[PDB]
Protein backbone atom coordinates (compact mmCIF):
# COMPACT_ATOMS: atom_id res chain seq x y z
CA UNK A 1 0.00 0.00 0.00
CA UNK A 2 2.46 2.30 0.83
CA UNK A 3 6.34 2.19 -1.02
CA UNK A 4 8.81 2.32 2.07
CA UNK A 5 11.37 0.41 4.16
CA UNK A 6 12.38 0.41 7.91
CA UNK A 7 15.65 1.59 8.13
CA UNK A 8 18.86 1.63 11.00
CA UNK A 9 19.06 5.10 11.71
CA UNK A 10 22.27 6.65 14.18
CA UNK A 11 21.97 9.03 16.45
CA UNK A 12 23.85 11.40 18.84
CA UNK A 13 23.02 11.44 22.43
CA UNK A 14 25.29 14.89 23.18
CA UNK A 15 24.00 16.60 19.99
CA UNK A 16 20.66 15.85 20.57
CA UNK A 17 19.66 12.98 19.71
CA UNK A 18 21.17 14.16 15.87
CA UNK A 19 20.73 11.85 12.62
CA UNK A 20 24.66 11.50 12.25
CA UNK A 21 23.60 7.97 9.63
CA UNK A 22 24.47 9.99 6.24
CA UNK A 23 27.68 11.46 8.33
CA UNK A 24 29.31 8.14 9.36
CA UNK A 25 28.68 5.89 6.28
CA UNK A 26 30.87 8.73 4.26
CA UNK A 27 33.89 7.19 5.83
CA UNK B 1 -6.90 -55.22 -27.62
CA UNK B 2 -10.36 -54.68 -29.62
CA UNK B 3 -10.46 -50.72 -30.95
CA UNK B 4 -13.07 -49.92 -27.54
CA UNK B 5 -10.56 -50.78 -25.62
CA UNK B 6 -8.03 -48.13 -26.40
CA UNK B 7 -10.55 -45.80 -25.13
CA UNK B 8 -10.51 -47.32 -21.55
CA UNK B 9 -6.09 -46.64 -21.76
CA UNK B 10 -6.41 -42.80 -22.82
CA UNK B 11 -8.63 -42.34 -20.40
CA UNK B 12 -6.37 -43.96 -17.73
CA UNK B 13 -3.62 -41.39 -18.86
CA UNK B 14 -5.51 -38.05 -19.00
CA UNK B 15 -6.16 -38.78 -15.34
CA UNK B 16 -2.68 -39.35 -14.95
CA UNK B 17 -1.18 -36.61 -16.41
CA UNK B 18 -4.13 -34.55 -14.34
CA UNK B 19 -3.33 -35.93 -11.15
CA UNK B 20 0.58 -35.84 -11.65
CA UNK B 21 -0.03 -32.53 -12.91
CA UNK B 22 -2.30 -31.38 -9.94
CA UNK B 23 0.50 -32.94 -7.25
CA UNK B 24 3.54 -31.17 -8.83
CA UNK B 25 1.15 -27.93 -8.12
CA UNK B 26 0.53 -28.88 -4.42
CA UNK B 27 4.25 -29.99 -3.75
CA UNK B 28 5.02 -26.27 -4.85
CA UNK B 29 2.25 -24.88 -2.03
CA UNK B 30 3.51 -26.72 0.56
CA UNK B 31 6.96 -26.31 -0.47
CA UNK B 32 6.59 -22.38 0.13
CA UNK B 33 4.70 -22.76 2.84
CA UNK B 34 6.99 -24.66 4.41
CA UNK B 35 10.03 -22.97 4.21
CA UNK B 36 7.99 -19.67 4.85
CA UNK B 37 7.36 -21.29 8.30
CA UNK B 38 10.81 -22.53 8.42
CA UNK B 39 12.61 -19.25 8.00
CA UNK B 40 10.06 -17.29 10.42
CA UNK B 41 10.95 -19.50 13.31
CA UNK B 42 14.85 -19.38 12.20
CA UNK B 43 14.65 -15.14 12.76
CA UNK B 44 13.29 -15.93 15.63
CA UNK B 45 16.28 -17.53 17.08
CA UNK B 46 18.45 -14.57 16.74
CA UNK B 47 19.71 -12.06 18.72
CA UNK B 48 18.59 -9.02 16.03
CA UNK B 49 15.61 -6.44 17.93
CA UNK B 50 12.51 -6.98 17.58
CA UNK B 51 11.72 -4.19 15.06
CA UNK B 52 14.14 -5.97 12.46
CA UNK B 53 12.43 -9.74 12.85
CA UNK B 54 8.69 -8.18 12.81
CA UNK B 55 10.05 -6.37 9.73
CA UNK B 56 11.42 -9.58 8.40
CA UNK B 57 8.62 -11.58 9.33
CA UNK B 58 6.02 -9.20 7.70
CA UNK B 59 7.64 -9.25 4.34
CA UNK B 60 8.25 -13.62 4.87
CA UNK B 61 4.07 -14.48 5.39
CA UNK B 62 3.57 -11.99 2.58
CA UNK B 63 4.75 -14.35 0.08
CA UNK B 64 2.13 -16.19 -2.39
CA UNK B 65 1.30 -19.47 -1.35
CA UNK B 66 -0.84 -20.17 -4.10
CA UNK B 67 1.43 -19.57 -6.99
CA UNK B 68 4.55 -20.58 -7.45
CA UNK B 69 5.83 -18.18 -10.02
CA UNK B 70 4.81 -15.14 -7.74
CA UNK B 71 6.45 -17.00 -5.10
CA UNK B 72 9.64 -17.17 -6.63
CA UNK B 73 9.34 -13.09 -7.39
CA UNK B 74 8.48 -12.14 -3.40
CA UNK B 75 11.47 -14.27 -2.57
CA UNK B 76 13.58 -12.47 -4.79
CA UNK B 77 12.19 -9.59 -3.33
CA UNK B 78 13.11 -10.18 0.51
CA UNK B 79 16.36 -11.68 -0.67
CA UNK B 80 16.73 -7.98 -2.50
CA UNK B 81 15.64 -6.17 0.59
CA UNK B 82 18.21 -8.38 2.57
CA UNK B 83 21.14 -7.97 0.70
CA UNK B 84 20.26 -4.14 0.44
CA UNK B 85 19.42 -3.71 4.32
CA UNK B 86 22.96 -5.99 4.77
CA UNK B 87 24.85 -2.79 2.52
CA UNK B 88 23.66 -0.34 4.31
CA UNK B 89 24.47 -1.59 7.93
CA UNK B 90 27.82 -2.91 6.40
CA UNK B 91 28.66 1.01 5.81
CA UNK B 92 27.74 2.60 8.67
CA UNK B 93 29.86 -0.32 10.62
CA UNK B 94 33.08 0.93 8.25
CA UNK B 95 31.93 4.14 9.48
CA UNK B 96 31.93 3.27 12.78
CA UNK B 97 34.91 1.16 12.62
CA UNK B 98 36.49 4.47 11.27
CA UNK B 99 35.90 6.85 14.24
CA UNK B 100 36.96 4.45 16.66
CA UNK B 101 40.60 4.29 14.85
CA UNK B 102 39.61 0.18 14.28
CA UNK B 103 40.29 -1.72 11.27
CA UNK B 104 38.01 -4.64 10.04
CA UNK B 105 38.97 -8.30 8.36
CA UNK B 106 37.54 -11.72 7.00
CA UNK C 1 -18.78 -38.06 -28.47
CA UNK C 2 -19.15 -41.49 -28.33
CA UNK C 3 -17.96 -42.93 -32.02
CA UNK C 4 -14.59 -44.39 -31.89
CA UNK C 5 -13.49 -42.81 -34.18
CA UNK C 6 -13.80 -39.73 -32.67
CA UNK C 7 -13.18 -39.90 -28.82
CA UNK C 8 -9.78 -41.53 -29.96
CA UNK C 9 -8.56 -38.98 -31.79
CA UNK C 10 -10.16 -36.27 -29.81
CA UNK C 11 -8.58 -38.10 -26.66
CA UNK C 12 -5.09 -38.34 -28.14
CA UNK C 13 -5.25 -34.42 -28.66
CA UNK C 14 -6.26 -34.01 -24.90
CA UNK C 15 -3.51 -36.05 -23.89
CA UNK C 16 -0.87 -34.26 -26.32
CA UNK C 17 -2.08 -31.29 -24.46
CA UNK C 18 -1.68 -32.57 -21.25
CA UNK C 19 1.43 -33.01 -21.59
CA UNK C 20 2.34 -29.75 -23.77
CA UNK C 21 0.69 -28.20 -20.48
CA UNK C 22 2.79 -30.29 -17.65
CA UNK C 23 5.94 -29.35 -19.89
CA UNK C 24 5.00 -25.93 -20.15
CA UNK C 25 4.75 -25.25 -16.24
CA UNK C 26 8.54 -26.67 -15.32
CA UNK C 27 9.95 -25.08 -18.36
CA UNK C 28 8.24 -21.38 -16.77
CA UNK C 29 9.64 -22.68 -13.21
CA UNK C 30 12.96 -23.12 -14.76
CA UNK C 31 13.00 -19.68 -16.69
CA UNK C 32 11.72 -17.91 -13.49
CA UNK C 33 14.85 -18.75 -11.62
CA UNK C 34 17.33 -18.37 -13.75
CA UNK C 35 15.96 -14.75 -14.42
CA UNK C 36 15.36 -14.57 -10.24
CA UNK C 37 18.98 -15.52 -10.49
CA UNK C 38 20.46 -13.21 -12.75
CA UNK C 39 18.68 -10.56 -11.26
CA UNK C 40 19.65 -11.09 -8.18
CA UNK C 41 23.48 -11.20 -9.23
CA UNK C 42 23.13 -7.89 -11.22
CA UNK C 43 21.22 -6.13 -7.82
CA UNK C 44 23.97 -7.49 -5.79
CA UNK C 45 27.17 -6.12 -8.13
CA UNK C 46 24.88 -2.92 -7.67
CA UNK C 47 25.78 -2.57 -3.91
CA UNK C 48 28.66 -0.66 -2.14
CA UNK C 49 29.06 -4.31 -0.29
CA UNK C 50 32.99 -5.57 0.19
CA UNK C 51 34.23 -7.84 -2.75
CA UNK C 52 34.56 -10.71 -0.04
CA UNK C 53 31.05 -10.33 0.87
CA UNK C 54 29.29 -9.72 -2.53
CA UNK C 55 31.90 -13.41 -3.44
CA UNK C 56 30.27 -14.98 -0.66
CA UNK C 57 27.00 -14.12 -1.69
CA UNK C 58 27.03 -14.67 -5.38
CA UNK C 59 28.96 -18.01 -4.67
CA UNK C 60 25.15 -19.35 -2.81
CA UNK C 61 22.99 -17.50 -5.64
CA UNK C 62 24.65 -18.89 -8.56
CA UNK C 63 24.63 -22.38 -7.13
CA UNK C 64 20.54 -22.53 -7.13
CA UNK C 65 19.32 -25.57 -8.34
CA UNK C 66 18.24 -24.44 -12.34
CA UNK C 67 16.38 -27.67 -12.93
CA UNK C 68 14.23 -29.07 -9.76
CA UNK C 69 12.11 -26.44 -8.39
CA UNK C 70 11.33 -27.86 -5.24
CA UNK C 71 15.35 -27.79 -4.99
CA UNK C 72 15.38 -24.43 -6.10
CA UNK C 73 13.21 -23.37 -3.23
CA UNK C 74 15.05 -25.08 -0.66
CA UNK C 75 18.13 -23.23 -1.75
CA UNK C 76 16.22 -20.07 -1.38
CA UNK C 77 15.90 -20.94 1.54
CA UNK C 78 19.19 -21.29 3.11
CA UNK C 79 20.22 -18.43 0.86
CA UNK C 80 17.65 -16.23 3.18
CA UNK C 81 18.50 -18.12 6.09
CA UNK C 82 22.36 -17.32 5.40
CA UNK C 83 21.65 -13.44 4.75
CA UNK C 84 19.59 -13.44 8.36
CA UNK C 85 22.93 -15.47 10.13
CA UNK C 86 25.23 -13.01 8.61
CA UNK C 87 22.99 -9.76 9.09
CA UNK C 88 22.34 -11.05 12.75
CA UNK C 89 26.24 -11.20 13.37
CA UNK C 90 26.92 -8.10 11.63
CA UNK C 91 24.40 -6.09 13.89
CA UNK C 92 25.60 -7.28 17.42
CA UNK C 93 29.15 -5.59 15.91
CA UNK C 94 27.52 -2.49 15.16
CA UNK C 95 25.63 -2.47 18.56
CA UNK C 96 29.50 -2.75 20.52
CA UNK C 97 30.59 -0.17 18.07
CA UNK C 98 27.30 2.31 19.35
CA UNK C 99 28.13 1.83 22.58
CA UNK C 100 31.90 2.29 22.37
CA UNK C 101 31.18 5.81 20.73
CA UNK C 102 28.22 7.08 23.15
CA UNK C 103 25.82 7.18 20.24
CA UNK C 104 22.62 5.64 19.90
CA UNK C 105 20.41 3.53 17.29
CA UNK C 106 16.71 3.53 16.31
CA UNK C 107 14.58 2.30 13.44
CA UNK C 108 12.60 4.47 10.69
CA UNK C 109 11.32 4.69 7.56
CA UNK C 110 12.68 5.41 3.91
CA UNK D 1 35.55 -16.08 6.01
CA UNK D 2 33.92 -13.90 8.61
CA UNK D 3 34.04 -10.28 9.61
CA UNK D 4 36.35 -9.82 12.29
CA UNK D 5 37.55 -5.99 14.33
CA UNK D 6 41.17 -5.77 14.29
CA UNK D 7 42.89 -2.80 16.72
CA UNK D 8 45.68 -1.58 15.18
CA UNK D 9 47.09 0.23 18.75
CA UNK D 10 47.78 -3.65 19.82
CA UNK D 11 49.28 -5.78 16.99
CA UNK D 12 46.04 -5.20 15.07
CA UNK D 13 44.25 -8.27 17.58
CA UNK D 14 41.23 -9.46 17.04
CA UNK D 15 39.16 -7.13 19.59
CA UNK D 16 35.31 -8.63 17.76
CA UNK D 17 33.82 -10.70 20.56
CA UNK D 18 34.91 -8.18 22.80
CA UNK D 19 32.96 -5.25 21.44
CA UNK D 20 30.24 -7.78 20.79
CA UNK D 21 29.84 -7.73 24.15
CA UNK D 22 29.91 -3.89 24.81
AU1 LIG E 1 18.95 10.92 22.14
AU1 LIG F 1 -9.96 -44.87 -34.70
AU1 LIG G 1 31.13 -8.83 -8.49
Amino acid sequence: PKRERKTIRIRDPNQGGKDITEEIMSG
Amino acid sequence: HSLQNVIPQQQAHIAELQVYNNKLERDLQNKIGSLTSSIEWYLRSMELDPEIKADIEQQINSIDAINPLHAFDDLESVIRNLISDYDKLFLMFKGLIQRSNYQYSF
